[PDB]
Order: C-alpha cells, then sequence, then structure tokens
RNA sequence: UUGAGUGCAGAAGAGGAGAGUGGAAUUCCAUGUGUAGCGGUGAAAUGCGUAGAUAUAUGGAGGAACACCAGUGGCGAAGGCGGCUCUCUGGUCUGUAACUGACGCUGAGGCUCGAAAGCGUGGGGAGCAAACAGGAUUAGAUACCCUGGUAGUCCACGCCGUAAACGAUGAGUGCUAAGUGUUGGAGGGUUUCCGCCCUUCAGUGCUGCAGCAAACGCAUUAAGCACUCCGCCUGGGGAGUACGACCGCAAGGUUGAAACUCAAAGGAAUUGACGGGGGCCCGCACAAGCGGUGGAGCAUGUGGUUUAAUUCGAAGCAACGC
C-alpha cells in the first residue's frame, strides 16, 4: 500500500474440474458467502453449456474469455499538474479480473425470465464475437489510443 | 483545387490556443483551423487533444484539393507543437521538413509590467 | 637621492565627446492567398472581426534598444560605460636612470562633476506606461487581475542637486604566516613554447594563523600594530519641525533649537511557539476493490414552535441509539 508490494492469494481449484480460473468465476458471482447456490448454478450454465452446441464446456469458457480480454486502458498520469492520461498496458491478473468483471458484472443486464439465461447463454454468447461485453472492450480501445501522440512519452 | 499537392504547414500557439495552417509552397492558403473552431471553450485550448483534431481537420480539407507531401514550420513555443506532427503524420502525410524559426529580438522593444499574483 | 616629478622604450582598456553606418524584432501601410472567429483568465468579462479579422508570402514608413561574445572580466574620482567605422582628447601599468633635487600629504571656506523623478523652450512617438475609462474579484476594493489610454521615457539648450549616491568601512605611508584561482606585464630554465616550470610587479576573487571584536565576523584589498590631517557623535520621541539667513521660476534644498513627554528605545546571540516556508517518513490517508448513507417507509436522537409544564447536561474532530 504505502511500504511495499503486498501478496497476492493463489487459490484452490475445483471440486470437479480441478480449475482455479472456474473457482474464481464461482467466486466473482458469491454474494452474502452463499457459495454452494452459485456453484450450483454455474454447474448447471455448464449443463447448459454442454446441450445446446456442445463443442468444449471449458473451451467456450476461454473463448468467452478471447473476445472480452483487454490489452489496453488509459491511467491519469499527470505530472506538474495536468491531463495526460496515458493509454497503459495493464497487469496480466488484472486482466483477467476486468475480464470476469465484464463477462459477469455485466451480465446482470439480460434481463430473462429464466435465472440462469443471463448466465449460461451469456457465456455461450462471449465465445463468438457477440454479447455486449465485446462492444465494451472495442470501445475502450477506442478511447484508448485517443492520446495516443501527447501521452506514450511518459 | 488545381491539385498543387506539395506544401507547408504552419504551426502556431500560445498558452491558452492554437492554430494549425496548411498553405502551399508560397504559403498561399489552403484551409486554416483553430482549437475554438473545434467547439473547445476556456483553457482546454491549451492541451494538444485539440492539436490531433485540429490537424484531422485541417487535412481533410487539404488533400480535397490534392496534397501528398507537406513541411512542419513551429512558432509560439508551447504545448501544441508537441503532439501536432505526430498527429499530422497520422492522416496521410509526406513531412519533410520539420524547423522551429520563433520571432526572436535583439532586445528592440519593452516587455509589458509582470503579474503580481 | 631613497620620497616626489619629466625622460626614451613599450602594453592593455564597454574612459569621454563629435560625426556616419549595420541587421534582426515590434508597430503601421500597401498587395496576394484565405473564412468564423481572434484575444484574455483561477474562472469569466470588457475588446477587435462579413466595412474581410487573425494567419501566411512580398515590399514601403518610422522610432527605440544593441541577441551569442559576457567571464567574481575591463575602464574610470564617483554617478556610470557593451553593435560597427572615423577626428580631437583624459587617465593607469612595466622597463630604465643619464636629468630636477624634498618640490610632499591632508585640506575649514570657494569651485567643478553628480542615477531616476521634476521644471522651461523647440522637435518625435516603435513599444512600454503614473493620472483616467471600462470589465472582473470582494461584505466593501477609489488596489492586486484583464482591455484601452495622456504626461513621461528620446534629442538639443538651460535649471534643480537629491538616493538603500553602500564595501552602510575618509584619505597618505610603513610594518606583520600560508594556500589557491584569474586580468595585464617584466626576467630566467627549457623550447615547433603557443603550451610548461621557477622568480617578480600592479589589480582582482576564495579559504584560512597570530591579532582584534559583545557576538556575527575581519584577517597583505585588515575591522591587526601604529603616526599626519579632515568630517561626525553623546538616551528614544518632539523634528531634520519653528524662527533667522542664503540658493531656486516652482517643487524644494543648505544651516538648525527649545517648551513638553517617556523609563525605556537599541545591537547580537539561546530556548520554545508559529508560518498562507522547505526536505524526509508513517497510518483504509489517498490510489485498487467490496458494501453502504444521502432517494422510499418506519424506529430513535438533537435544533426550532408549543403549552401550565414540554425538568437538567452534552455543541468540529473529541455533542446528536450520548
Amino acid at each position: 500500500p504505502r511500504k511495499g508490494p503486498v501478496a497476492k492469494r493463489d487459490v484452490l481449484p475445483d471440486p470437479i474440474y480441478n480449475s482455479k480460473l472456474v473457482t474464481r468465476l464461482i467466486n466473482r458471482v458469491m454474494v452474502d458467502g452463499k457459495r454452494g447456490i452459485a456453484a450450483n448454478i454455474i454447474y448447471n450454465s455448464f449443463d447448459i453449456i454442454k446441450e445446446s452446441t456442445g463443442n468444449d464446456p471449458l473451451e467456450v469458457f476461454e473463448q468467452a474469455m478471447k473476445n472480452v480480454m483487454p490489452v489496453l486502458e488509459v491511467k491519469a498520469r499527470r505530472v506538474g499538474g495536468s491531463n495526460y492520461q496515458v493509454p497503459v498496458e495493464v497487469r496480466p491478473e488484472r486482466r483477467t479480473t476486468l475480464g470476469l468483471r465484464w463477462v459477469v458484472n455485466y451480465a446482470r443486464l439480460r434481463g430473462e425470465h429464466t435465472m440462469e439465461e443471463r448466465l449460461a447463454k451469456e457465456i455461450m454468447d462471449a465465445a463468438n464475437n457477440t454479447g455486449a461485453s465485446v462492444k465494451k472492450r472495442e470501445d475502450t480501445h477506442k478511447m484508448a489510443d485517443a492520446n495516443r501522440a501527447f501521452a506514450h512519452y511518459r | 483545387k488545381k491539385n498543387i499537392e506539395s506544401g507547408v504547414a504552419h504551426i502556431h500557439s500560445t498558452f491558452n490556443n492554437t492554430i494549425v495552417m496548411i498553405t502551399d509552397t508560397h504559403g498561399n492558403a489552403l484551409a486554416w483551423s483553430s482549437a475554438g473552431s473545434l467547439g473547445f471553450k476556456g483553457s482546454k485550448k491549451s492541451t494538444p487533444f485539440a492539436a490531433q483534431m485540429a490537424a484531422e481537420a485541417a487535412t481533410k480539407v487539404a488533400m480535397e484539393h490534392g496534397l501528398k507531401t507537406v513541411d512542419v514550420t513551429v512558432k509560439g513555443p508551447g504545448s501544441g507543437r508537441e503532439a501536432a506532427i505526430r498527429s499530422l503524420q497520422a492522416t496521410g502525410l509526406e513531412v519533410t521538413a520539420i524547423r522551429d524559426v520563433t520571432p526572436v529580438p535583439h532586445n528592440g522593444c519593452r516587455p509589458p509590467k509582470r503579474r503580481r499574483v
């Protein structure tokens, strides 16, 4: 925080897929400590994955990671009382965390009646350049490089 | 129109505004662009954010009349000329002469009062 | 003849006055190209622009100041003096010694010079800008901020004669450890010396013995040891005021007290405290996240209105489910 860098807390893999990434995916769904309900609806999401255009239950999640994950972001690095924010390359763990945030934390807005059609089909859509989280990254890269000239020298 | 296609651009900048004009080799004028003319107000005309889009709105009208090569002339040293050139390269020009001529006296007249702020 | 002066030989130098000249930059004017803004602030506004602005190339007018060289460099008694070319002219340093032979130093009265601002007469205005106008800020702002704008700043001829005119250190001479740069010389070793090394003259910085000082500090450019001559001081206010006198067109200048008040005023240093001074650190203090309050309903605590009484305390953190 002030003195030095802090530890980062690597996690435990799944009880089924033996994945840390899917574990972290569960943990950015979990509200009020109800882990079993979020875990079970994510296994239900994998069951919806497996039936409708069943290709691979995990490659669809990796392609959902493909079409979302950033490479650029601006950061307000002024020096002498300016507003010269610099498009900066992102840390890789923060990159994946922004990807999980753009997948799940945008999926509140589908508004369909079945309670996990906003989850399962939503991450089905992100595998093949659909879902509005892809265009979130698109407009993020387009508002990036808006100061490509007068900020990349720092 | 006439497709002159080889000219010189002029970058004039203050501490509160900047003006880019792409001219001929005379330089007779083709098109100018000003940071106030693109909708900005107040103090925001100092930043090179207006320099990029002023260069774009200059070069569009410029190469509608046919334009390949361009030379750089810089006056009024501030923030504008740092990013005006590299934004001027971006819409397809052939920057090949960069000069910074400043109107410099040899102690001719007097500067005004200081500011007691 | 040792001090003090003219020899002859050199040397350096923004020393002075007078006469001409060079380019850049600003402002104005003309011309072409080119359209909706330019300019300014913490933020805005006043202002200029379709009667073609700003901007960009070409010329034309005029005034002022001299970019790098530039250095704790130089010159002069001080004030001061920086583009270049020429005429008159002042001063300093180094050698040397035939020549004069104590001719010196200081200097009350007197005279001369003397930054800016100011006054009179006659010119010119490119900028800049007291007085003044307008916009803005503020409770108010006859200021700081922005847009304009006269006298002035320049030259010639007269006047005034002041400054934080300061090294706040009067002038002349002699004597008293070192080290280190640098400006201008003379001599020796050596040498394509243009370098380098040693010796010595005049400036000019920086550091430091003895010695002095209340301390800070100074210290061969003494604030050390002394002699000669001049100026000035004797508590803070009253006051560089009053009268008298002299100078000036005028503002003003020079010389210069008392009545009455106060028990202090003043220099240098030490410890705290403070600053809208500075350098470093540290905390869920920022930054990264997660969940909230302020929106809605209700409970509860204060301020206000109330009645006959709404009993008392607690008021930023550090009072208000106390």
